[PDB]
Order: C-alpha cells, then structure tokens, then sequence
C-alpha cells in the first residue's frame, strides 16, 4: 500500500 | 489487549461486540460504528475527538478503526480518504496482513471491497448512517451532523459564493469538473437588490460561501454589511424544510471586522468564530476568522493566538501598498471533509 503518518 | 482479542472470540467464544476492537478491552460502552464490535469509554472519547480530521496530504489523519497516530496504510482508491493502522489490521484481520498489505500495490480498504468480511473485521451493514447516529447519541453537545454518502450516490457540488470567487480553490480540491460552463458555481458581487426569488431560480444550492473584503480595501461598504447580506441571502439559498440536507455554508473574515461589529456576526451566524493563523516559524503573517457548519471546524482552532497580537498584526498591513491577495491557503483544507459527501474529480 501507501504509507503516511501525521502529527 | 489486541493480541488477546482474537483468542477471546475463537476460544472464550465471546461476541466481538463485547470487546473494544480498538484496545481489546472487556469494559464496553456502546458498539463500534464502522466495523462489527464494541468500544471502551477512553477509546470512544477519542474516536469522536478526531472524526473529520484531515491533513495537507488530503487523507484522513487517524486510523479508521482505532484512531492511532502511528503509521497508516492508505486506501488505493481515489474516492476513499480513509487510512488503516498497522496493528489494527494485523490484530483483527489475521496475523501478517499489514505485511501483505504494505506489499500490495492496488489496495482497497475494508470499507471499500465487495466481500463484507475479512478475518474478524466485519464492516457493519450500512454503517455510514450508524456512524453519524453514533455521533449524536454519544457526544455531549452534538452539532449539525449530516449522514455521509456512498461513493456511488455522490452528485457534483453546487456552490454559490458571495463577494469572493472560490472556483480556483474548490477546483484544486477536486470538487469541480474541468468544464467551465455548466460549472455549478455562481459568483455574485453585488446583491443589494437581490430577492429571495432570484436565489431560488439561481438553481438549488449545496454550499454557500462568502466573505468580507480584505485589508487592501477596494470596495467601500461597512464590513458589517457583508455579514448581514450574506446572512439574508443564505436563508434564501437554504432548502425546502424536511429535504435531505447535504447543506453547507461558510463565512470568512480577514480581520476586517472589529470587536463590536464582530460580536454581532457571531450572534447572527450562531457560533463563536474559529481563527486560523498562517505560520512562518515563530512569526505570524496572516490570520482568518471563520464561521461554518462544515464538519469539525472547531478543532482546527489555535487558542495559541491572542487578540492583542492581531490588533497589531492589522497595523503593519494597512501600512503598505499590499495587494488584495485573498488568503485562500488558510481555508483551502477546511473543505476537505466534504470530499466524503460530494463527487470528487481525479486530476
Ligand atoms: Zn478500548
Ligand atoms: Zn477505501
Ligand atoms: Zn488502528
């Protein structure tokens, strides 16, 4: 898949 | 407790609905919206705490199921914005899935595929409704909460914007087609002679935007005016009582209204403003006050700003030959939550 992480 | 949840269900023969599929607890509150299973108090309060929280990237911010802040597997569909938490998948779908998934190239979340069940993850029968339904029942000062919309029933957005041309933005947001003719956006600068009948004929609306003119005052009309006309016009724009309801409106201020003339606005619009600042690494370039019914806009507030700051911030701007460049960037993302209600146009 495609990853991502936000603050 | 996530590692234990799968046992409990196939061993102690419980019913998912009895274990907080979020943190695998046993002290449930009220069942989980999206997938089959329950929710613990501490866990729910968070589910709420971040319902339509999006990010510059354009995708939802937290795990669709657990609200984890960790890394998340994103959907492969363009209609979807949901993201799924590494552990969540693995702990409920089966072991070694987040692997398989981070592997896959064209992935479709659980709230996106044909088969209803995968592992222990069970997408509720017609959730979308149950979700909002949850919102209401479970929050402590519920607000305007409109049921969401399945990807197939998402007609295009019909917009009306007063004083300010949004087009450019909603365009870049993926809300408007490329065909600039039936373009469901009507812009009107002068409405001082407009009557309810006009607005009605103007084609029915989905979103009414509008905002005060900027600091580089080009048009001479007491700020408070706009607040007022906007108000009026809107009621006209609204829909015939009892109709479904996908209806949103927003009013923006570039710090052009004063304390008095503002405490007013908030009375007419029925909601305390939501000032959004533009950061520059310690400094403070611009700001914007906002009013709207658009999903969670009362979370993107920066109480990190003080009145006494703006008052001055509005001094170094009237002290130059600046351009009436309207501070779009500020709200551009506020519209994001809508992606879940209306049609999106891939670029
Ligand atoms: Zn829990
Ligand atoms: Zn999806
Ligand atoms: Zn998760």
């Amino acid at each position: 898949a495609r990853t991502k992480q936000t603050a | 407790g996530r590692d234990l949840i799968a046992y409990e269900v196939k061993a102690n023969q419980r019913n998912i609905e009895d274990i907080c599929i979020c943190c695998g607890s046993l002290q449930v509150h009220t069942q989980h919206p999206l997938f089959e299973g329950g929710i613990c108090a501490p866990c729910k309060d968070k589910f709420l705490d971040a319902l339509f929280l999006y990010d510059d990237d354009g995708y939802q911010s937290y795990c669709s199921i657990c609200c984890s802040g960790e890394t998340l597997l994103i959907c492969g569909n363009p209609d979807c914005t949901r993201c799924y938490c590494f552990e969540c998948v693995d702990s409920l779908v089966g072991p070694g899935t987040s692997g398989k998934v981070h592997a896959m190239s064209n992935w479709v979340c659980y709230l996106c595929l044909p088969s209803s069940r995968s592992g222990l993850l069970q997408r509720r029968r017609k959730w979308r409704s149950q979700l909002k339904a949850f919102y209401d029942r479970e929050s402590e000062n519920p607000l305007e909460m409109f049921e969401t919309v399945p990807v197939w029933r998402r007609q295009p957005v019909r917009v009306l914007s007063l004083f300010e041309d949004i087009k450019k933005e909603l365009t870049s947001l993926g809300f408007l087609e490329s065909g600039s003719d039936p373009g469901q956006l009507k812009h009107v600068v002068d409405v001082t002679d407009t009557v309810r009948k006009d607005v009605e004929e103007w084609g029915p609306f989905d979103l009414v935007y509008g905002a005060t003119p900027p600091l580089g005052h080009t048009c001479d009309r007491p700020p408070s005016w706009y607040l007022f006309q906007f108000h009026r016009l809107l009621q006209y724009a609204r829909p015939k009582p009892g109709s479904p309801g996908p209806f949103f409106w927003m009013f923006v201020d570039n710090l052009v209204l004063n304390k008095e003339d503002l405490d007013v606005a908030s009375r007419f619009l029925e909601m305390e403003p939501v000032t959004i600042p533009d950061v520059h690494g310690g400094s403070l370039q611009n700001a914007v006050r906002v009013w709207s019914n658009i999903p969670a806009i009362r979370s993107r507030h920066w109480a990190l700003v003080s009145e006494e700051e703006l008052s001055l911030l509005a001094q170094n701007k009237q002290s130059s030959k600046l351009a009436a460049k309207w501070p779009t960037k500020l709200v551009k993302n506020c519209f994001l939550p809508l992606r879940e209600y209306f049609k999106y146009f891939s670029t």
